[PDB]
RNA sequence: GGACCUGGCGGUGCUUCAUCCCUCUAGAGGAGCCUGUUCUGUAAUCGAUAAACCCCGAUCAACCUCACCACCUCUUGCUCAGCCUAUAUACCGCCAUCUUCAGCAAACCCUGAUGAAGGCUACAAAGUAAGCGCAAGUACCCACGUAAAGACGUUAGGUCAAGGUGUAGCCCAUGAGGUGGCAAGAAAUGGGCUACAUUUUCUACCCCAGAAAACUACGAUAGCCCUUAUGAAACUUAAGGGUCGAAGGUGGAUUUAGC
């Protein structure tokens, strides 16, 4: 969906976010002006004919006040317009059909008479609507009457009004269709406040209303009943697997959906190994060589779930076997928004890096990356973890060029970890002059932050890690002059630092070197100073001047 | 695709035309342009309907811009029961 | 449609979308002449009597 | 500059690597000629200029051969002759001077000189007419002299081969002939001459004196014949297309002089050559130019 | 003296790109077509309407990206697929491209009842084949 | 027409007539004279007389987290956004019309004596 | 100041030389430079110069490159098209069989072109072509249809071309050009009284 | 919109003329024959006349599309010689290059 | 006023050239007609107009086109108006001309005492690395040829009527629309066609024929008449037939073109 050119590719999860966002804006404002002025593209020259490229209208035709002019607004979703028309109608005394008011009170209890958004022109039931003004004004009243007027209340969250109306629908001998059974069992989960065996007996209590009416359930009438039941948690634990159970039995075959509701309601704090873990093991072999479809408008978020489990277990092989189901057949195209695909991809990827050798942690990093997602801070220092773990310190340099890549530049925490992994050991000549490249690297991109409104901050840490790094590859020069940071936002210097500092100077016999050492030590009022003192005496060939000066600064101690 | 194929290359034909250069006046002097159309065809001999249309589809769909095409389809037929025998 | 291209260029400038950079240049070049005095006056109004 | 030209070696070895994966062959044996039919597959270029069309080449060959700066990094320049500003051609004379020495110690048909174009390809440096000819002069020197194998490999580097410019066949019934093709403005003609024959030419399957009733047509096919004296003693057949009626006749002349070339001697193919007779007539009718009443004839200037 | 399409050498400092420093008498043998399209082969028809087309895409592109463009657009069409490549400088930041990559493809389908899609190379600035 | 408008190169090559003999010679007197004029100096892409605000264009594509969506500016303060433009294109020509002062020569009409600074620098550090 | 942004380097950097071409071109896109892992050249060189660089290069932009149709990418696309294919039938070696068993062969055109509109009245001819002599006639018969049909019959080649070209459609037209083969089949089968008159 | 007044009555005629086409056709079908009457056909050339002058298609001229020149207009490409020399000397038309042999 | 430099010029010297002249072929200049210009006439365009206008803008005018004229009509008008109104001596754009050229312009360097100025010798003596042009490359059938290309500069060269545009002017009119109309020759001139015939004319044929051959010859694509094509509209345009058989008898200086 992004422009293969470098200037435009994105560099980061918010750059890929921003520019999905802008191409989406721009393609709304084409479809505004379009809409807006169909007269500039009413011209078609398309041979067949394209209708989709041709402008939309959104005006009534049929202006007259009757039941088709009802209906035509009833389809354009005007909401105004088709509560005056049926307003004129009732007043002029026209002829309506049950079928017509039907179709307007499922309109308007959808919305709840909430204005339809275009691009430009909680109980969210008003108290105050004119869904129930019309049902009270409706003189012909059926099952769909009843049923349309509860799934918008309980759409709305209007609960105790849909199950005031559905115990007018009994008390009228109507029976409620499967949709409004499953609207029912949200309202009464989530009327009232009990135990969970209270409301497990009320939702067996419609089931057995619902056998009784003779109608059959579907597929979201148990995928309501597990939503609505994940309060309980542990309470409904293994009355949610006898639901499966009777799934299983009445050949309802669960979706995606179900299987990531059982997996939400199982999912608390504890110990996942009691149940959770028998749990998701039987549905990976349940699921496991199986295509899947949409079934549910909660289908999409299985995927997430299932991956964070498997990050929590630590089980690589079933985050694989988990990736495998999802790439088999269409399977992919279930893997959710690109929120939820991202934080996916991330716990994938920590927990690849986890628990998996490191030649395959770097071939799982070049497959996913940046193809799949764009990595998080967190993600790359868990990568350092993993390669330090390996000692494959030769990839850090790559690592950071990838973080520069990847937005992560500015990132202090990585920046502090690629520097504390590169300068915690000594390495042959080659490792070490590309640890001294990298920090050279790090301390441009600490020169050239976005954070330049106010005098800089240099970690103490990370300046001692680029000066060893920087020392240990000969470059003492650039040391040397790094020295004044250290004086200049009071950030103390390491005892590393300064030992190997002093150990160059001794071996390059460089005694103002080591003046400037003991100066920088005092300045900072370091214990150890008083040694570096003592070891310029010890080790250099002092001239007069200069040890004169230590005397002086003998007093300090 | 196991389609026997057989290239040929018809002479191109090269339209030529002529414009007035100036804007005003000098009739003398004119500019000739051409559109030169080069030409490659291809025979394939004896497949089916079904591996006619892949293989139209494969190759229409990668037709290069700038380049059209005009596919000539011989279809064999049999005979109409009206004129195997003599209605009279 | 002439009609067509030149109502959408100019609907499309007055909504930003497009720099018309000749019309730039000739809302421009009325502005001086304005300033200047030339100015079409009102119909019915022929200088010539 | 130097590196630059590692860098872009470098570049290159990477992108015929990658060329011999996207085609599918040995990236070990992919030769430069596989390199370029790859390219032109996958970037097709109809402009007619050959330098404008897309290359992948070794950068030793897309650069230019000038080089980067003539000195390392102390500034000492590498060539002994470069403060001459013409390192190169001075070099050459030098060599060439010093083998007339040693030719002085020690005691034409199918190549011709290169151009100065061309020399100053060899040794990518601009070159005058009057420095072009003093080599030339130099070289020409050289030759005339006893030069030694040496001395003759030398000179071959600057000669250039001078463009200078036939099979029998047995029909069914096993008459030894020849068959042969020819071209005069727009008309072409095959013909076949067979090697045993009484004199007998069908040209379209109509006998000559009845295709061609102009007697001019008739002596244009009596010529190449009547050049070698075989008259009568050839059987010929001949078909011709286009033009006019001496148009055919010219490319039935052609046509079975070629032919026939494979019966005479070698002497006589040459004599046949030396002739005219075997050398397809290059002229043809020349376009009419706009603002032109023919191809050359312009409009009556007018009267003033 | 021939004045068309030609930029004549003034100071020896303006640049010019590959397309600007060639005159017309070499199209077809060192620069080719800037839209490639059926219309002008033999037999072909509508070749006016294309020519029409390709004429207000680049004037609505220039007029969309004003000083962006960095060379001339290149208007391929595959069936009734309509391409535009375009060669742009690195002035505006990516979320304005985007948004004027979207906008230009969804209006010129709209506006020309084709799938438009719109390609757009990236260049630091204003290549430079030469100097007159 | 549409396709009768051109570039604004072309425009102002045409109008300053910074070409042609007139340039060469200067018969005519050109006391009243046009000079280019930048018309791109300040517009900004998705500004116009309708005043919209374009998310992703010319306002922030996400504003507090969220995408904005196709707004108008009222009249008000549209008409206030074009004043603002005008008195901005009012500043940059004044600051392009200052200027500063040099010094004299020998005499107010003769090159004796001004200051031309220092000589180029030469091609390797071998500066003046 | 506001921070300027920094262009990447090209992918192409990071590609692999054994890696799969055809993924990174599944379908004909134009030449991305940041997308191909050539060291390309294209342009007229200026006087001891070389050919610009692929990047901002638009005579290489215009070039429509064929590297989304690589030989392995052929070969694997053949190889996934070879389920769509059904084979001919291997009895009908030869046209003379295929002319022994399917007598009538029916010629029509589609043209592929560049634009919005597919329709081409070219499309709609349909041409008919059958020899007499894998007819069912006999001499009168024959004699008749040739005279009825006229140019349309070629005595060197015995074919009989009908071409019908007066209906919108190419299907109209296909059954015109058999229900014109029927009645001239018939007719010709049919002996008028005034035949006499020869 | 269109370029010049001259370019409007242009497009007017053609419009005024797709919409007489067909009757027309009609008459003109009526009159040039022999086999009618020629009271019927005397008739007709009345009725032809009382059409109105614009909807006559000998008064349309092949005007260029972009400048509204009336002459020097390629059929093919409905531009005047100037606009198509501009554009094909840019390369901005397919397939057309200066012919020199 | 003295000396010198550069240019212009010399009824200035010398040398060498070209189509400058002669030589070759076919024409123009004589006739008729076609067309263009000019002039006259008319109520009735414009532009080009020495080479570099004169079958030119036009690759095309009965209405339209059309910008002209007469009469009539409209005023926010197809256009967030309009103008084919003035200015090509404000311009872009596209070209003419030398050019059937090879030089041009920057950036340096050197000479003259660091004056204006000058800068070449090939067995070379201060000129030059780059850019543009020639050249090269390319198209057509070759490597030849023809195209294409042909810089800078010259003629304030041509075009405000292709379009765009600066300035100036018009806004109940210099804008917009409708009907109708020119367009004739007393002429002069440019180009072209057909001829004045016997190497011709007619027929057959497409080159082995038969007739014609000076008052019933050659010679009109002219005139007159009648059809036909196109069109709404044709003595207007075109084609065809009939009729008429005219001027003319190879044309002066001069002049065009060709390798
Ligand atoms: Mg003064």
């Amino acid at each position: 969906v992004f422009q293969d050119d470098p200037y435009l590719m994105p560099a980061s999860s918010l750059e890929s976010r921003s520019f999905l966002l802008a191409k989406k804006s721009g393609e709304n404002v084409a479809k505004f002006i379009i809409n807006s002025y169909p007269k500039y593209f009413q011209k078609d020259i398309a041979e067949p004919h394209i209708p989709c490229l041709m402008p939309e209208y959104f005006e009534p035709q049929i202006k007259d006040i009757s039941e088709a002019a009802l209906k035509e607004r009833i389809e354009l979703r005007k909401v105004k317009a088709s509560v005056d028309m049926f307003d004129q109608l009732l007043q002029a005394g026209t002829t309506v059909s049950l079928e017509t008011t039907n179709s307007l009170l499922d309109l308007l209890c959808y919305y709840g008479d909430q204005e339809p958004s275009t691009d430009y022109h909680g109980v969210t039931w008003r108290a105050k609507n004119n869904a129930e003004r019309i049902f009270s004004l409706m003189p012909e009243k059926n099952e769909h009457s009843y049923c349309t007027m509860i799934r918008g209340m309980v759409k709305h969250r209007a609960y105790e009004q849909a199950l005031n109306l559905y115990t007018e629908l009994l008390n009228n001998r109507l029976h409620a269709d499967v949709y409004t059974f499953n609207a029912l069992i949200e309202a009464t989960v989530c009327a009232i406040n009990e135990k969970f065996e209270e409301k497990w007996s009320k939702i067996l209590e419609l089931l057995r209303h619902m056998v009784a009416q003779k109608v059959k359930p579907n597929l979201q009438t148990f995928n309501t009943i597990l939503k609505c039941l994940r309060r309980f948690h542990v309470f409904a634990r293994s009355p949610a697997l006898q639901v499966l159970r009777e799934m299983k039995a009445i050949g309802i075959e669960p979706s995606l959906a179900t299987y990531h509701h059982i997996i939400r309601l199982f999912d608390q704090p504890g110990d996942p190994l009691k149940r959770s873990s028998f749990i998701i093991y039987d549905i990976m072999n349940e699921l496991m060589g199986k295509r899947f479809s949409p079934k549910d408008p909660d289908d999409d978020k299985f995927f997430q779930s299932a991956m964070s489990i498997c990050s929590s277990l630590r089980d690589l092989e079933l985050a694989y076997q988990v990736h495998g189901l999802l790439k088999t057949g269409d399977n992919w195209k279930f893997i959710g928004p690109d929120q939820h695909r991202n934080f996916y991809y991330s716990k994938f990827f920590d927990l690849i890096c986890l628990m998996e050798q490191i030649d395959v942690t770097l071939k799982w990093y070049e497959d996913l990356i940046p193809s799949a997602y764009f990595p998080h801070s967190q993600t790359m220092i868990h990568l350092l973890q993993a390669l330090d773990v390996a000692n494959r310190l030769e990839v850090i340099p790559k690592i950071w060029k990838d973080s520069k890549e990847y937005g992560h530049t500015f990132r202090s925490d990585l920046r502090e970890e690629i520097l504390m992994l590169m300068a915690r050991d000594k390495h042959p000549p080659e490792l070490q002059v590309a640890f001294a490249d990298c920090a050279a690297d790090i301390k441009s991109a600490y020169e050239s932050q976005p954070i330049r409104q106010t005098a800089q901050d240099w970690p103490a840490t990370s300046l001692n890690c680029i000066a060893i790094l920087f020392l240990r590859a000969g470059r003492t020069q650039e040391a040397w002059k790094m020295l004044g940071l250290f004086r200049k936002h009071n950030k103390i210097p390491r005892s590393e630092l300064l030992n190997e500092l002093m150990d160059s100077a001794k071996v390059s016999n460089s005694p103002s070197q080591a003046i400037e050492v003991v100066e920088l030590a005092s300045a900072f009022s370091l214990p150890i100073c008083e040694g570096l003192t003592q070891r310029v005496m010890s080790d250099f060939a002092i001239n007069q001047e200069q040890k004169e000066a230590l005397s002086n600064l003998t007093a300090l101690t | 695709l196991g389609i026997s194929i057989k290239v040929h290359e018809p002479p191109r034909k090269i339209e030529r035309f002529t414009l007035l250069q100036s804007v005003h006046i000098y009739k003398k002097h004119r500019v000739q342009y051409e559109m030169r159309t080069l030409y490659r065809c291809l025979e394939l001999e004896h497949l089916t309907g079904s591996t006619a249309d892949v293989y139209l589809e494969y190759i229409q769909r990668n037709l290069p811009e700038g380049v059209a095409m005009e596919v000539t389809k011989t279809q064999l037929e049999q005979l109409p029961e009206h004129i195997k025998e003599p209605i009279w | 449609n002439h009609h067509t291209y030149a109502e959408l260029m100019q609907t499309l400038r007055f909504l930003g979308l497009y720099r018309d950079e000749h019309q730039d240049f000739m809302d421009e070049q009325k502005r001086l002449k304005k300033l200047r005095g030339k100015e079409k006056p009102k119909k019915g109004e022929g200088k010539r009597a | 500059t130097e590196d630059f030209i590692k860098k872009q070696i470098e570049e290159f070895n990477i992108g015929k690597r990658h060329l011999a994966n996207m085609m599918g062959e040995d990236p070990e044996t992919f030769t430069q000629e596989d390199i370029d039919r790859a390219i032109a597959y996958l970037f097709p270029s109809g402009l007619f200029e050959k330098r404008a069309r897309p290359v992948m080449k070794h950068p030793e060959q897309i650069f230019p051969r000038q080089r980067a700066i003539q000195w390392g990094e102390d500034g000492r320049p590498f060539h002994y002759l470069f403060y001459t500003g013409k390192q190169s051609y001075y070099s050459l004379m030098h060599d060439v001077y010093g083998m007339l020495l040693n030719l002085e110690k020690h005691q034409v048909i199918g190549s011709r000189w290169l151009i100065k174009e061309e020399l100053e390809e060899m040794l990518v440096e601009k070159l005058s007419d009057l420095d072009y000819m003093q080599f030339i002069r130099l070289l020409e020197k050289l030759l005339t002299s006893q030069c030694g194998a040496a001395e003759e490999e030398f000179v071959q580097r600057f000669r250039r081969s001078v463009t200078l410019e036939e099979p029998v066949q047995y029909d069914e019934q096993g008459m030894a002939f020849s068959k042969s093709e020819g071209k005069r403005k727009t008309a072409k003609a095959e013909a076949i001459v067979y090697k045993h024959g009484s004199g007998r030419i069908k040209v379209n399957g109509i006998d000559y004196q009845l295709y061609f009733p102009i007697t001019q047509d008739r002596e244009q096919l009596m010529f190449p014949f009547h050049f070698v004296d075989r008259l009568g003693k050839h059987d010929v057949t001949c078909t011709v297309s286009g033009g006019g009626r001496s148009a055919q006749a010219g490319a039935i002349r052609l046509a079975m002089a070629k032919a026939l070339c494979s019966f005479v001697t070698e002497d006589e193919v040459e004599w046949m050559r030396q002739a005219g007779l075997l050398t397809t007539d290059p002229r043809v009718r020349e376009r009419k130019k706009p603002g032109q009443e023919g191809a050359r004839r312009k409009f009556t200037w007018k009267k003033r | 003296k021939n004045r068309a399409a030609r930029v004549r050498v003034s100071k020896g400092d303006k640049p010019v790109t590959y397309e600007e420093a060639h005159a017309p008498h070499y199209i077809a043998h060192r620069k080719g077509w800037l839209s490639l399209h059926t219309g002008n082969l033999d037999g072909e028809d509508h070749a006016a309407e294309r020519t029409v087309e390709d004429v207000f895409l680049r004037k609505f592109m220039w007029g969309t990206f004003p000083g962006c463009l960095a060379d001339q657009l290149v208007l391929k069409r595959r069936g009734n697929q309509l391409e535009i490549c375009a060669v742009v400088l690195r002035q505006l930041s990516p979320h304005k491209y985007y948004f004027l990559v979207g906008y230009s493809e969804t209006l010129l389908s709209y506006f020309y009842k084709c799938p438009v899609r719109l390609h757009l190379q990236t260049v630091p600035s204003k290549v430079v084949y030469k100097y007159l | 027409s549409f396709f009768t408008k051109l570039t604004a190169d072309e425009l102002w090559k045409g109008a300053l007539a910074e070409t042609g003999a007139g340039a060469k010679k200067g018969r005519g007197k050109r006391t009243k004279k046009k000079k280019r004029k930048d018309l791109n100096r300040g517009q900004i892409i998705g500004e116009g007389r309708y005043g919209f605000l374009w998310p992703g264009l010319n306002v922030p594509l996400m504003k507090n987290g969220a995408v904005q969506t196709i707004a108008q500016r009222s009249k008000e303060e549209q008409e206030k956004v074009e004043a603002d433009m005008i008195q901005q294109r009012e500043e940059w020509d004044r600051k392009k019309k200052m200027k500063v002062k040099r010094e004299r020569g020998w005499s107010g009409n003769s090159w004796g004596g001004i200051s031309l600074g220092p000589p180029d620098p030469g091609p390797c550090g071998e500066t003046y | 100041r506001p921070p300027r942004r920094k262009a990447l380097p090209p992918r192409t950097e990071k590609m692999a030389v054994d890696q799969d071409w055809p993924s990174v071109y599944p379908v004909a896109a134009p030449f991305k430079p940041s997308a191909v892992p050539l060291p390309v050249r294209m342009g007229y060189p200026v006087k001891k110069g070389v050919p610009m660089a692929k990047e901002g290069n638009l005579e290489l932009l215009k070039i429509p490159n064929f590297l989304h149709l690589t030989p392995v990418a052929i070969k694997k696309h053949c190889e996934a098209l070879k389920d769509f294919c059904t084979e001919w039938p291997a009895a009908l070696d030869s046209d003379e069989k295929c002319e022994k068993h399917f007598p009538i062969e029916i010629d029509s055109t589609d043209y592929v072109s560049s634009g919005p509109s597919v329709r081409n009245p070219r499309a709609r001819v349909v041409v008919l072509r059958v020899k007499l002599s894998s007819l069912n006639l006999d001499d009168h018969a024959k004699k008749k249809l040739i005279k009825l049909v006229g140019e349309r019959y070629c005595k060197t080649t015995d074919v009989l071309t009908i071409k019908t070209d007066r209906c919108p459609l190419r299907r109209q037209n296909y059954d015109y050009a058999v229900y014109l083969l029927t009645v001239l089949y018939h007719e010709s089968w049919n002996t008028e009284e005034w035949e006499k008159s020869k | 919109h269109y370029v010049d007044w001259r370019m409007w009555r242009d497009v007017k005629r053609r419009k005024m003329a797709y919409e007489y086409a067909d009757e027309r056709l009609r008459i003109n079908s009526l009159r040039k024959n022999t086999i009618l009457p020629k009271i019927l056909q005397d008739v007709a050339d009345e009725e032809i006349a009382a059409l109105p002058r614009d909807s006559c298609p000998v008064r349309i001229r092949n005007r260029c599309v972009m400048t509204s020149r009336p002459r020097g207009v390629k059929r093919r490409w409905r531009l005047s010689r100037i606009v198509f020399r501009h554009l094909a000397d840019h390369g901005q038309l397919s397939g057309i290059q200066r012919a020199t042999w």
